[PDB]
């Protein structure tokens, strides 16, 4: 069951996301992104990624909707 | 007016090659296909109109179908060369009119045999029963040397519209092109 | 040469569908269809099929019948809706192939450049892979056949596409599977293996009895053919073979040691880890 | 004459029918008649589906009429129970047009079905299916359902938001859709992902095997040089700031149960089958 | 003039699209481009664009909505330039 779990996740990316790029995070799961829309944001993040992705400021995507790192 | 699909056996064998008709028999029974075409076509357009020839594979080079022009477009170059061959010429008529589309039309069948036919009465009464089955008058309207006398063709009818049934048929070959128009005279609509 | 073709899991649906359509009859009334695929490589690709009225009697299997009409409008359509796809071959639905289904093929050669033929089984009994497909060959052989003429084995495998992975397999949930179960679809392959092995064993033999005493033909079809595959037999147990298994066993022997050395250390993190927050939670709760 | 808890019985033909031609008319509502069988006041039945041309306004019927016709004549004649169309990464909900083509087949028959279709939200283990029925509005006060049961109510699942902020109830009324699975495909799509006995009877190579197992060796070597000064690292710093620290570049104590695990999983079963190669032959 | 009145009446139901440049392709359906004026998205083919001809720096034209690659596109216009 968990890991039908993890697949069913999946739709939320569908493709058209947006580029932005991951500025910082604050706590677990929880982070802050500068997107490429000219902004800022305070975002949570999914709990698939890997944390050794992380550092200077990596290309990310996001939510259009939500804006939130998937 | 009538419902039916007409299913002609045409004759590609080696003897229809010959002039015992005047021409010859390929405009023979061309022109007879032709009179049948223009009779079905005149009678009721949603009847429609399938060939097979009797050659060493058989052939349904029109599908049953009620426009004609295809079918006067396959009898040219014909290439009548080969053998007669008559228990699957009507085989391959028969299983083929139960793939028909529409069902109100009734299974009939014209053939045009013009070469020696080496056949068995006990096959013509097996088919014929067959024939029962279903109910598919077939009218032959022979085209040259057919068999003596078209023998095993009347006992082929006869064994098939048995105890006055009389809906099929059994024409000649001895004269030549008959104007089927006046073979129908009385059976225009069923011959 | 074609040498092998993916077929999608859409057809092979398509198929049991009409089965289904005309499988009223019950007792006989082989369904065939016209298959649908794509010039892709020497490899060939199947992805559609669709059907098409045939029947044939039980006697003299010289009578049957593919509506050329039928076939020509119905393509006509999937070609209106689908350039894309084209007409590749061609299926029925015989458990076992039929002495007819030659004719089938001869005929429509002149669609495709050689319309290939698929069996398909809607109760394959067998737990192999069912819906094995053939194309025609002529081998004329030294005993004066003027055309010997018969079908090839060609290799075909499942076809996959994103969408139908995301559809079909939403429809797998239906079941359950292990597809991710460690270590377990290896014993499930050589068990099913094996099967496969003892169910050609038993059928070569059921044969071979057979053709040995009483009635069948005794050809040099395979005679010696199959004699030629006792000529391999590979002689496991001699002299230097046994340096062949103790040479690398004992290597990845040796791997495994390791591994499991490892794993027992980092399993042995976890009893300090609880031992510490359980007594030390406890002594700071009272 | 009363709504009921209606059911959407289905064909495994036409999810597959669906989805391919969706997903090839990816970028734009892709349209499509829905066919099947009314069987009873209460549910549906869909068994064949079939789309045409569109270049959302569906070109000449004579395609309708011929088609209908020559799937009739082979197989069998059937009827014509609703429609389907795409709605591209949507919110499947019946689009301003989508609803103006509902009168016009409500008024047609009675039980005309919508069916909403998203190849880009449906993930490969679930896929976003949907599908609506038409409700008037002279009866917007008046009930429409009767609701003798609970299954079209409190015992399906809820309305989602993107759609709810269209109908949700309104303009229409939802319906519920299952899948009916017969033996003969349920047994062959149960067996399309085995092999022949030559894969189970495979052995792989012991040139790359070894050299494989010489490669993850090296590296596992590395991540217990990082392990060693990890473990023994800590810092007093609690259960959680450790968690937010190791996020970066740290991951002992992960690789080090992988490499394990694939190289237990490869000498077992490349040892195994030479077994198996021995015993059972000569 | 009924005819042109048909022809406005095709015309009606054409919306435009946006232009943009292809950044570098992610995979055979993933691809990174960018709006001229600021951000950029990922975004797939139709079926058929005949993705080989797309490369690090074309432009394409999208699908306002669904936001999708259409019609990839020569060069651009200057008009510092037509002048
Ligand atoms: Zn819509």
């Amino acid at each position: 069951e968990f890991l039908h779990a993890q697949e069913e996740v999946k739709r939320i990316q569908s493709i058209p996301l947006v580029i932005g790029q991951f500025l910082e995070a604050v706590d677990q799961n929880t982070a802050i992104v500068g997107s490429t829309t000219g902004s800022n944001y305070y975002v949570r993040i999914l709990s698939t990624i890997d944390r050794e992705l992380l550092k200077p400021n990596a290309s990310v995507a996001l939510h259009k909707h939500s804006n939130a790192l998937v | 007016m009538v419902l039916e699909s007409t299913m002609v056996c045409v004759d590609n064998s080696e003897y229809m090659r010959n002039g015992d008709f005047l021409p010859t028999r390929l405009q023979a029974q061309q022109d007879a296909v032709n009179i049948v075409c223009h009779s079905k076509t005149r009678s009721n357009p949603e009847n429609n109109v399938g060939l097979i020839t009797l050659a060493n594979d058989c052939e349904v080079l029109t599908t049953l179908t009620p426009d004609t022009g295809r079918i006067l477009s396959k009898l040219h170059t014909v290439q009548p060369k080969g053998k007669i061959t008559f228990c699957t010429g009507i085989r391959v008529a028969h299983l083929a009119l139960k793939h028909r589309q529409g069902k109100n039309h009734k299974m009939r069948i014209i053939a045009f045999v013009g070469s020696p036919v080496e056949d068995n009465e006990k096959d013509l009464v097996k088919l014929a029963k067959r024939l029962k089955k279903e109910k598919v008058n077939v009218d032959i309207i022979n085209f040259g040397e057919e068999e003596v006398n078209t023998e095993k063709l009347t006992a082929f009818v006869n064994t098939l519209n048995g105890k006055d049934g009389t809906g099929s048929h059994l024409v000649t070959v001895p004269p030549g092109p008959s104007l089927a128009d006046a073979l129908i005279s009385s059976p225009i609509l069923a011959g | 040469a074609v040498q092998k073709v993916v077929v999608h899991p859409l057809v092979l649906l398509s198929v049991v569908d009409h089965f289904n359509r005309i499988g009223k009859v019950g007792n006989q009334k082989r369904v065939v269809g016209v298959l649908l695929g794509s010039w892709q490589k020497k490899v060939l690709d199947v992805s559609n099929s669709f059907a098409v009225p045939f029947d044939e009697d039980d006697k003299d299997d010289s009578v049957w019948f593919l509506d050329h009409d039928y076939l020509e409008n119905m393509y006509g359509m999937f070609k209106k809706v689908n350039a894309r796809e084209r007409i590749v071959g061609w299926y029925h639905t015989g458990p076992k192939l039929h002495k007819n289904d030659i004719a089938i093929n001869e005929l429509m050669k002149r669609y495709c450049p050689n319309s290939v033929l698929v069996i398909i089984d809607v109760k394959p009994k067998d737990l192999g892979l069912p819906t094995e497909a053939y194309i025609s060959v002529e081998e004329v052989h030294d005993d004066g056949t003027p055309t010997s003429k018969t079908f090839e084995h060609v290799t075909s495998e499942i076809g996959a596409e994103e969408a139908e992975e995301v559809g079909v397999e939403h429809l797998l949930r239906d079941i359950k599977d292990t597809t991710v179960g460690t270590l377990s679809q290896r014993i499930t392959n050589q068990v099913h293996g094996l099967k496969g092995l003892n169910s050609k064993l038993l059928d070569i033999r059921s044969y071979l009895e057979k053709v040995a005493t009483g009635k069948l033909p005794i050809n040099h079809q395979i005679i010696y053919q199959l004699q030629d595959v006792f000529n391999l037999l590979p002689d496991v147990s001699l002299q230097e073979f046994v340096k062949a298994f103790y040479l690398k066993t004992n290597d990845q022997m040796v791997v495994v040691y390791l591994a499991s050395l490892i794993r027992s250390v980092v399993a042995l993190h976890n009893l300090i880890n609880n031992k510490i927050a359980n007594r030390d939670a406890e002594k700071k709760e009272g | 004459a009363v709504d009921t808890a209606e059911q959407v019985y289905i064909s495994s033909l036409a999810l597959l029918k669906m989805l391919k031609h969706g997903r090839a008319g990816v970028p734009m509502e892709v349209m499509g008649l829905m066919l099947g069988e009314f069987v009873d006041d209460y549910t549906v039945r869909v068994i064949d589906v079939f789309a045409m041309p569109q270049s959302v306004e569906a070109v000449d019927p004579v395609f309708q009429a011929k088609m209908l016709d020559m799937l009739k004549q082979t197989g069998r004649p059937e009827m014509v129970v609703g429609w389907y169309h795409s709605h591209p990464g949507f919110g499947c909900w019946l689009s301003g047009v989508d609803i103006n083509t509902q009168q016009s087949f409500e008024a047609l028959s009675e039980r005309a079905v919508a069916v909403v279709v998203d190849p880009i939200q449906s993930v490969k283990g679930k896929v976003v299916i949907d599908a609506f029925r038409l409700i008037n509005a002279n009866m917007m006060v008046l009930g429409h359902e009767p609701r003798q049961t609970t299954s079209n109510l409190g015992h399906l699942n809820k309305p989602s938001i993107q759609a709810l902020i269209h109908g949700l109830n309104r303009h229409y009324y939802s319906i519920t859709i299952n899948y009916r699975k017969n033996e003969l495909e349920q047994k062959m799509l149960l067996n399309l992902h085995k092999k022949s006995w030559m894969e189970g009877l495979t052995l792989q190579d012991y040139s790359e095997h070894c050299k494989h197992n010489e490669s993850v060796v090296k590296e596992m070597l590395e991540l217990a040089k990082n392990y060693n000064k990890a473990v023994e690292e800590e810092d007093k710093m609690t259960p959680e700031q450790l968690a937010i620290k190791n996020v970066g570049k740290q991951d002992p104590k992960r690789h080090l149960e992988e490499h394990v695990d694939v190289l237990m999983t490869s000498n077992i079963v490349q040892c195994l089958a030479a077994m198996l190669d021995t015993v059972v032959f000569k | 003039q009924y005819e042109k009145s048909e022809n406005d009446l095709k015309a009606l139901q054409s919306v435009g699209q946006i232009v943009g440049e292809v950044l570098k392709q992610l995979t055979e359906e993933k691809f990174i481009v960018k709006a001229t004026n600021g951000p950029r998205y990922v975004v797939g083919c139709r079926r058929q664009l005949d993705k080989s001809k797309l490369k690090p720096g074309t432009r394409v034209a999208l699908d306002m909505t669904t936001l999708t690659i259409m019609r990839y596109l020569p060069r651009e216009v200057d008009p510092l330039v037509y002048n």
